[PDB]
């Protein structure tokens, strides 16, 4: 999801690349050393969002989003979840699990 | 060096009180984040609660109602007012800066509180 053109959770909720990038993104597998026994959960993902990004655009916000027709008022309920999830890294994930 | 320095716990029958405090001092730019998390023996980091700089409040569903957060803009400081305790709350907690940058966690507060 990591490249121009693509969607997705992360190409479209955590950190859009415009259609004419110049760059390279390049990765490496962080299995020995993200990944703890218990589970990393030091690492926070957004499903929800109001809507998508621009390019580059950086949201640090934990507003509550409301899912519903109600208004949350920066608490969890029906309808009402947090931001940020974590993520279940740990050493015996499997490839597509791993860091 | 990014520091952060907590304070608050002990030792408390059930139904006490406490005030936590974390204190930051460091880079810490203007946009931060400070939160506090939840750790038992034998548990992972549970998310306690949440202030962002727009001073909105966030906390979880395990304690609705019981635990506060107040924001301190002049030393840019935290207190978490611990009220209304149960046994359930035994668990050492940690304070986490969000920030723009490379995150720093705390020393702990140890919270204990049992009959």
């Amino acid at each position: 999801q990591i490249a121009p053109g693509q969607t997705g959770k992360i190409a479209d909720y955590n950190y859009k690349l415009p259609d004419d990038f110049t760059g390279c993104v390049i990765a490496w597998n962080s299995n020995n050393l993200d990944s703890k026994v218990g589970g990393n959960y030091n690492y926070l993902y957004r499903l929800f969002r109001k809507s998508n990004l621009k390019p580059f655009e950086r949201d640090i916000s934990t507003e509550i989003y409301q899912a519903g027709s109600t208004p949350c008022n920066g608490v969890e309920g029906f309808n009402c979840y947090f931001p940020l999830q974590s993520y279940g890294f740990q050493p015996t994930n499997g490839v597509g699990y791993q860091p | 060096q990014v520091q952060l320095q907590e304070s608050g716990g002990g030792l408390v029958q059930a139904g006490g009180s406490l005030r936590l405090s974390c204190a930051a001092s460091g880079s810490i730019f203007s946009p931060n984040t400070m939160g506090w998390f939840r750790q038992a023996l034998g548990k992972q980091r549970e998310m306690v609660a949440v202030i962002s700089s727009i001073a909105s409040t966030q906390y979880a569903n395990f304690v609705k109602g019981r635990f506060t957060i107040t924001r301190d803009n002049t030393k840019n400081t935290v207190h978490l007012q611990m009220n209304s305790l149960i046994p359930e709350d035994t668990a050492v907690y940690y304070c986490y800066a969000v920030d723009k940058s490379q995150d720093y966690w705390g020393q702990g507060t140890q919270v204990t509180v049992s009959s």
